[PDB]
């Protein structure tokens, strides 16, 4: 059961930045008052996105 | 979050695994013994400095 949709007009996607976004929680440690620094997948400053 | 950790890198918190209940850490007591004392010669009375 499934309808197609074939009124959707193709066009390439425009690019935007991605300034202060990507940012999430590392763990499930509570962190007060401290620079705590690690590794871990996370999107770039200032990157483009689409 | 279950754990947590301080500026010196220590679980200073800790969550409850059986309600919404969180701990913190506040010492009972500490001790730093050093005992002063005149040369054997002269006399034997000590005393104790905490
Ligand atoms: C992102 O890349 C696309 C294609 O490479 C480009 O057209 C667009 O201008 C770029 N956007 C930014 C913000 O650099």
């Amino acid at each position: 059961q499934c309808v197609n949709l074939t009124t959707r007009t193709q066009l390439p996607p425009a690019y935007t930045n991605s300034f202060t976004r990507g940012v999430y929680y590392p763990d499930k440690v509570f962190r007060s008052s401290v620079l705590h620094s690690t590794q871990d997948l996370f999107l770039p400053f200032f990157s483009n996105v689409t | 979050q279950q754990f947590g950790r301080d500026i010196a890198d220590t679980t200073d918190a800790v969550r409850d695994p059986q309600t919404l209940e969180i701990l913190d850490i506040t010492p009972c007591s500490f001790g730093g013994v050093s005992v002063i004392t005149p040369g054997t010669n002269t006399s034997n009375q000590v005393a104790v400095l905490y």
